[PDB]
RNA sequence: GUUCUGGUAAGCAGGACUGGCGAAGAGGAAUGAACCUGGCACUGUGCUAAGGAACCCAAUGUCUGGACAGAGACCGAAAGAGGUAGGUGAAUAAAAUU
């Protein structure tokens, strides 16, 4: 089981993307660092916010012994640079979309005689 | 069997939604117009987008007419249902029936 | 939406809660099979239970008992009048209503193959404390003369015996597949039909 | 949500300015009107001068900055009306603002004493060290000692039914 | 609102002690014992040659638990290094009641109790047994499990007093006279 | 207002309401309990009322604590009622199989040949018959589909039953050509022994004294005299009211 | 509704002041002459009140404290102990305790 103490990586309810834990304030309030995208044009901003404990889910732990404020959003922009906000099928236009289509569909087809 | 045709002609390029009541209060009904819950429309940021589009309602077993026309007009709620008109009044026994959308928009005098 | 039938398994969700949904799906033309109705849960300890069950048989019309009300001895019947009261069901639209619902104790052979769906915000370890009591309705009924108890678990040994079989032939289909498909003969024939196709 | 006001009012008679006192009055309240009201009633019960014979000069909002989020140690001295008569008392609270610090009191008496909001009193707010502590409540997240894990399970979809192979929670 | 709750207890060199989930299982030389704690609201496991209890942010009458629980878990291990007893004394003032031990030590009778002429049948609960003391109006019980060697001794003696009289005159009985441990 | 005086009620309210009979000839409806610890047996029979008399018999009953030093014997006279039992046939058998629904039947099946007497229950009127009843299916002995039949109940089943019925040309006072049918239960072994065991004896006799013996006790089912409509002074034994 | 006189009181008898029902429909308090919103010719599109928002039944969720009694959401006195959450004032202290 994972901890809720400085340094502590979360996600929120209904999110994608990797936020951390700065100071901890009462036993049911923290101070974190959060992480989020703009679908409009991959427009991100990274600020810090005050929020309950019942909307994040703990995942693992990092050291941020001291750090600044600066440094902390260095360590996130790595944290989460591979993730994403949609599977690229529904992002692609059509044709695009059917030349994947295919791919799966003809080795079904395959399988299906080969088994 | 052109009825067998025409719902898979349907099922390819339409939204599902069903049919679930009319405009009411607690004791009052509006039976002009109705209410609609569309497959996996759940906010109301997300319902608004629908707003003019046309819808049919489908009928084979009738004998009358095989299908009714209607327009959505609004949102309703706060969860992703929405109210629509069509251009004869909905039966209670109507209600639970699966309605199409229709992906165009259309203007309040074609219905 | 008419047409359209759902599987639920009934087991760790909170009886009145889950019966709230399942009412409004009624409404809107689906047919409910509920499955495993001997595992739903009430909160609280079973002693006070036993206390509402006992007024309740107390209760009967005072001059013919045949008109009077029926007390009902299974977990399955329970939960079915549970469901039956959060809908219409003196006026004509209740009455279609409540004909597309089925309720079973245990899991019927019929029943075993199909997939089930699940209800998270009325489980138990979601809706409630964990620092409170709680029991299952197969753990009432007896007290009250329920008589098949014995017919339900040799039923779910069955059930248990069809999930490991069904799982281990899953597992050998996926590992054949997997490792098939990283052959040369399978990966050749990909381009033997895409000649054709392009 | 509370905020903090700084009010500046003056006596007048049938004619302007005649004494040339001001006063002056800091107080937590929603918004600038609860402001006013409180304003006249400390003027009408600690001196006599009624609505009428006052005019308010100046009314400022007081703000902080915390661009970081630093959390401090706040202690408050309150009083509130019960049914028998009127209780003083002092407790300690952490805290991004002395607002945060003040609207969290309110919730507090109002959960513990069944008190609305208007009966609540606040004396003083001050801002204190880690030797300054008194009571037992806060000191152990001052001294900065606390890790604990996670009681609630939290919905991974918004959909109503799921499938009973699926992940349900966190 | 307690912070932070934590209680332990040490394993001796002979034992072993394993835990599925809220069952705790202990194996030594006189035999196993095992206990569910399911009922309570509670983390258990096993570290550092210690099983530990521990709770976070709960309220006086949860902390009264995790404690009871701990005190549970030192008999089952003591228990297991060595057995306890429980010593019976018989007690009469005109007629001597006499026992039988039936069953390899699972079954006892009492005869003449008061001059009664039926007979009273009393059975072991669990791993106990039951065998004969220094004189002929004592017995000796033993057992693995400290619950179910007092809750035998319990029955005994609640069963075996007189009732309508008066108790203060008519003063047989069968009594708890000596428990602890065995060497 | 309270009633005067204290009296118990007329009747017992356990037998209410008071209907009649469907048809004159009882089902055994309950059984006693199986045990597998004991060798297959029968648990009951069909049995025709004769008429009553009287008998002496020597007793010796006297309370435990009885002083009395003298081996005491002495003369009662009792009244006795007569019941005529001929053999019983058997003619098929019968599986059922437990559900949240109770006991339900699986199959039945019949002997390769059938009485005169026991298919006369199946038609209505005895003496306008084409009598094709159970012609066509002797062939299921020939295809084999009495051994798959076997199988099946073997297989699939808590509960096993024979079938029986009573020779009533033996007793010429019945005026009566049609059998009584009972279908009765087997308690004792494993389901397979109670199927061997049947099998072995379809179209043979089985006399009562395979079923009880003397100083047995034994629970008597059946339909009470009729007496046709009546008053609540006889139906539930009312006072009748004042004179005048 | 606010007040008064006679009476142990009363859905009792009798006065004063400002609006009602009588002669007043509609939406809301599950139901109710008089209570809450608010005064009516006949149609169509929008918005709010009072009161609601798991299900019956159109619209529902979130945060922080309390509370375990077949309790409460609907509900009786003088008198009281027990459990638990907080305030203030006295001590003692080789963790604290009264
Ligand atoms: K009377
Ligand atoms: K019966
Ligand atoms: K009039
Ligand atoms: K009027
Ligand atoms: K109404
Ligand atoms: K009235
Ligand atoms: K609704
Ligand atoms: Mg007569
Ligand atoms: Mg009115």
């Amino acid at each position: 089981m994972y901890f809720i103490k400085p340094g502590c990586l979360i996600k929120k309810k209904f999110s994608i993307y990797t936020s951390i834990v700065i100071s901890v304030i009462d036993n049911n309030s923290v101070v974190i660092q959060s992480y989020d995208k703009s679908d409009n044009g991959d427009v991100i901003s990274i600020d810090r916010e005050v929020i309950n404990v019942s909307k994040i889910v703990p995942i693992g732990n990092i050291d941020i012994k001291n750090k600044s404020k600066k440094e902390i959003d260095g360590i996130l922009v790595e944290e989460n640079r591979n993730l994403k906000n949609k599977d690229d099928v529904l992002l692609m236009n059509d044709f695009e979309r059917f030349k994947e289509q295919l791919k799966k569909e003809v080795e079904d087809m395959v399988i299906e005689e080969m088994a | 069997m052109e009825v067998i045709k025409k719902i898979e002609l349907k099922e390819r390029v339409c939204a599902k939604g069903t049919l679930y009541s009319h405009k009411r209060s607690k004791k009052n009904i509006y039976p002009r117009y109705s209410l609609i819950t569309i497959e996996n429309v759940k906010t109301r940021e997300a319902a608004m987008k629908y707003v003019g589009n046309a819808v049919e309602l489908f009928k084979p077993e009738s004998t009358k007419e095989e299908s009714i026309h209607g327009i959505i007009k609004a949102v309703h709620g706060r969860s992703g249902a929405v109210r629509a008109k069509f251009s004869r009044n909905i039966s209670p026994v109507e209600m639970g029936s699966k309605v199409y959308i229709k992906l165009y928009k259309m203007n309040e005098d074609e219905i | 939406m008419i047409g359209k039938r759902i599987v639920i398994d009934a087991i760790g969700h909170v009886a009145g809660k889950l019966a709230g949904h399942i009412a409004k799906e009624l409404m809107c033309g689906i047919e409910v099979v509920i499955v495993h109705a001997e595992n739903v849960m009430f909160t609280g300890p079973i002693k006070r239970g036993v206390g509402k069950f006992n007024s309740h048989l107390n209760k009967s019309c005072s001059y013919n008992p045949l008109r009077g009300p029926f007390h009902l001895r299974s977990p399955s019947m329970h939960l079915m009048k549970v469901i039956k009261r959060k809908l219409p069901h003196r006026k004509s639209k209740g009455q279609i209503a409540l004909k597309r619902l089925q309720v079973f104790d245990g899991c019927p052979t019929e029943y075993l193959s199909v997939e089930k769906m699940v209800c998270p915000r009325d489980k138990l370890e979601y809706t409630t404390s964990p620092i409170r009591k709680s029991y299952k309705l197969g753990d009432l009924m007896i007290k009250f003369g329920w008589k098949y108890e014995s017919v339900v678990e040799k039923m779910n040994q069955n059930e248990e015996q069809f999930k490991i079989e069904e799982t281990e032939k899953q597992k050998v289909k996926e590992q054949k597949i997997e490792e098939l498909k990283k052959s040369n003969k399978f990966q050749q024939r990909v381009e033997e039909i895409m000649v054709q196709m392009a | 949500a509370i905020n903090e006001y700084k009010v500046y009012g003056i006596k007048i008679d049938d004619n302007g300015v005649v004494g040339d006192e001001v006063y002056a009055h800091i107080v937590f309240a929603t918004n600038e009107l609860l402001a006013k009201s409180s304003f006249n009633k400390i003027l009408k019960k600690q001196k006599k001068i009624k609505p009428k014979n006052t005019k308010v000069i100046k009314v400022e909002e007081i703000k902080e900055d915390n661009k970081d989020l630093d959390v401090k140690n706040y202690g408050i001295d309150y009083y509130y009306k019960s049914k028998r008569c009127d209780h003083k008392g002092y407790k300690e609270f952490r805290g991004v603002s002395r607002c945060h610090a003040v609207d969290k009191l309110l919730c507090d008496i109002g959960g513990r004493h069944s008190v609305k909001r208007n009966l609540i009193f606040i004396m003083k707010v001050k801002e204190l060290t880690v030797d300054e502590i008194k009571k037992d409540k806060i000191k152990i997240f001052a001294m900065e000692d606390v890790e604990y894990p996670a009681y609630r399970n939290v919905l991974r979809s918004n959909k109503l039914f799921v499938s009973e192979n699926e992940k349900l929670f966190n | 609102v307690y912070v932070y709750v934590e209680e332990k207890v040490q394993i001796p060199e002979g034992c072993k002690v394993e835990v599925v989930n809220k069952k705790v299982t202990v194996t030594g030389p006189k035999g196993t014992v095992s206990k569910d704690f399911s009922h309570i609201f509670v983390f258990i496991d096993i570290h550092e040659e210690n099983v530990r209890c521990r709770l976070w942010n709960c309220r006086k009458q949860e902390r009264s638990k995790l404690i009871t629980c701990s005190k549970l878990i030192k008999n089952m291990i003591d228990g297991s290094m060595s057995g306890y007893f429980y010593e019976l004394k018989a007690a009469y003032k005109h007629f001597p009641i006499t026992f039988e031990i039936k069953e390899n030590g699972k079954l006892l009778i009492v005869k003449n109790f008061l001059g009664q002429k039926w007979a009273r049948e009393f059975k072991m609960i669990g791993d106990t047994i039951i065998k004969q003391g220094v004189t002929k109006d004592h017995l000796i019980l033993e057992g693995i499990s400290k619950e179910d060697v007092s809750q035998t001794a319990g029955l005994i003696q609640n069963n075996c007093l007189p009732k309508n009289l008066d108790r203060r005159i008519f003063q047989d009985g069968v009594y708890i006279a000596t428990k602890g441990l065995i060497e | 207002s309270c009633r005067n005086y204290s009296a118990p009620r007329h009747g017992s309210l356990a037998y209410c309401p008071k209907k009649r009979a469907k048809t004159t000839k009882p089902a055994i409806k309950s059984f006693p309990k199986d045990d597998a610890s004991k060798p297959v047996h029968l648990t009951g029979y069909l049995a025709y009322k004769v008429g009553m008399t009287h008998v002496v018999r020597l007793s010796t009953r006297r309370s435990k604590t009885e002083r009395v030093l003298k081996e005491t014997q002495k003369e009662v006279l009792d009244a006795v009622t007569i019941l005529e039992v001929p053999a019983m046939r058997i003619f098929g058998m019968v599986g059922y199989k437990s559900t949240v629904n109770g006991l339900k039947a699986i199959k039945t099946v019949y002997a390769e040949h059938l009485d005169e007497q026991v298919l006369a229950r199946l038609r209505k009127r005895n003496s306008r018959s084409s009598k094709l009843m159970f012609k066509l299916y002797p062939q299921k002995y020939e295809n084999g589909d009495i051994k798959r039949d076997y199988e099946l109940l073997k297989r699939e089943s808590d509960v096993v039953r024979v079938l029986a019925h009573t020779q009533v040309s033996k007793i010429p006072s019945l005026n009566l050509k049609k059998a009584h049918i009972l279908e009765i239960q087997l308690n004792g072994g494993t389901i397979e022994e109670k199927i061997e065991w049947a099998i072995e004896r379809l179209e043979k006799e089985i006399p009562v004294s395979e079923v009880f013996s003397q100083q047995d006790l034994i629970d008597v089912i059946g339909v009470t005299k009729g007496k046709g409509k009546e008053g609540t002074t006889k139906r539930f034994g009312t006072t009748i009211l004042q004179h005048k």
